[PDB]
């Protein structure tokens, strides 16, 4: 009854409205998984850095054009690479000549393209996200994928040739592959952090 | 009883060719219009006292080369362009003297143009990192022997079909060209074949996507997407 938002995270992923919208016929279904990392303590967590790997899998030599949101929460501080860039492309898109990652306020926009179907499983984007000095006992730091879409542009996750398959790829990736408001995690680190739409976190343990 | 002549009807020829554009310019190019001769048609005869007009001869006057003095009106790329599915071309009539003229067969004399996003290589009105994969596709296959410009069709639009010498795609590489180091010197009648369409154009492009995608940059895209394309392809 009551509403329940995240300490310092928003929910900015959209619906995937595209046709077609129902990705269950796939013939290939990718899943990204992100770091959830889990700290005993407080000490052992104040201060430090943590790799957040964005890991694809399912989709190997089968998909070549991506694009998607990541966000995380505003107490995190990210550690730029050294082109100052937010994040950092994996082995994922080794095979991918197009990769870039955009600088988005507390997040970044990750994309790739190929001249074929390159896209491997793995890890296709790394971010460093530095925990708060002052972090608690109990506290959730939640990271998310989310798929925005305007008129101009959307997130993509398709083939080289953008296929009917291709789509249905898509389909599944954005509302099957990631944590989402329709899809939500059920990690109760998420939602004890009233996050279920995210994906990753860096959280601390109880007391 | 007294004869006269007058003008009964004007029709002009025009020998135009097809033109490419941005939907931001403001300006669509003149040379186009090849070549453009007004025809006039003279009737000569009298009214009898009866009313009845009475025509004693038909002819024309010398046809006169008017190429030099046709504008396209108010008509610009920017005021004429709508993003519809599958569907660029667009008719533009020819003005002379502030007004248009009609062809031999009665209709308005136009000229064709193509009006598209810069960067929109698949035409679908979006400007995306499809866009960025279907340029870099495109260079890996003439990059690879025995294949160039002839046998590779660049765009993955329905409306060129995979063919290589679809008008389709001169405009797809027209768009696709979003780094073009001749400059200004390289014109918009350039084909896909003179042109250079590589990994730099593909980067730009996939650049622009991302900047697109992002809030410090979102409004930009969508509202002045040529001042996104010179930040992207370094040129301010
Ligand atoms: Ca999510
Ligand atoms: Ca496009
Ligand atoms: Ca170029």
């Amino acid at each position: 009854h009551h509403h329940h938002h995240a300490m310092a995270l928003t929910d900015r992923g959209m619906t995937y409205d595209l046709d077609p919208k129902d990705g269950s016929s796939a013939a290939t279904k990718p899943v990204l998984e992100v770091t959830k990392k889990v700290f005993d303590t407080a000490a052992d967590a104040a201060g430090q850095t943590v790799t957040v790997e964005f890991k694809v899998s399912g989709a190997e030599g089968k998909y070549a054009t991506t694009g998607y949101h990541i966000y995380w929460d505003e107490r995190l501080e990210v550690v730029a690479t050294k082109t100052g860039a937010y994040a950092k492309k994996g082995a994922a898109l080794e095979d991918s000549s197009l990769a870039k990652a955009e600088n988005n306020g507390n997040g970044v926009f990750v994309a790739s393209g190929a001249d074929d179907d390159f896209g491997a499983d793995g890890v296709m984007w790394t971010v460093e996200l530095k925990v708060p000095a002052d972090a608690k006992a109990g506290d959730v730091y939640p990271i998310d994928v989310a798929y925005q879409w305007d008129p101009s542009k959307g997130d993509l996750f398709t083939d080289n040739k953008d296929s009917a398959q291709g789509k249905l790829m898509q389909a599944y990736f954005f509302t099957q592959g990631i944590k989402s408001s329709s899809n939500p995690s059920t990690d109760e680190y998420l939602v004890k952090a009233n996050a279920t739409y995210a994906d990753g976190y860096i959280a601390i343990k109880a007391g | 009883n007294t004869v006269t002549s007058a003008v009964k009807t004007q029709y002009v020829e025009i020998e135009s060719v097809d033109g490419f554009y941005f939907n931001t310019e403001d300006k669509f190019d003149t040379a186009q219009i090849k070549k453009a001769v007004l025809h006039t048609v003279y009737n000569e005869g009298y009214t009898g006292d009866d009313g009845v007009a009475v025509v004693l001869r038909e002819y024309e006057s010398e046809p006169v080369d008017i190429t030099a003095e046709l504008t396209f009106g108010d008509a610009t790329p920017a005021n004429t362009y709508k993003a519809v599915e599958n569907k660029f071309d667009y008719e533009i009539p020819v003005y002379y003297n502030n007004a248009t003229l009609k062809d031999a067969e009665g209709n308005d004399a136009t000229v064709t143009v193509y009006i598209g996003l810069k960067g929109d290589t698949d035409l679908n009105n979006i400007v995306d990192g499809r866009d960025a994969t279907a340029t870099l596709t495109y260079y890996a296959a003439t990059s690879t022997d025995g294949k160039d410009a002839t046998t590779v069709a660049l765009s993955p639009s329905t409306l060129v079909g995979g063919n290589p010498e679809s008008v389709y795609d001169d405009f797809s590489a027209f768009l696709s060209d979003v780094k073009v180091d001749a400059g200004k010197e390289l014109t918009r009648f350039a084909k896909k074949a003179e042109r250079l369409i590589d990994g730099r154009d593909a980067s730009s492009i996939l650049t622009f996507y991302t900047k697109s995608s992002v809030d410090q940059y979102k409004d930009m895209a969508a509202n002045e997407p040529n001042k996104l394309w010179d930040i992207v392809t370094g040129d301010a």
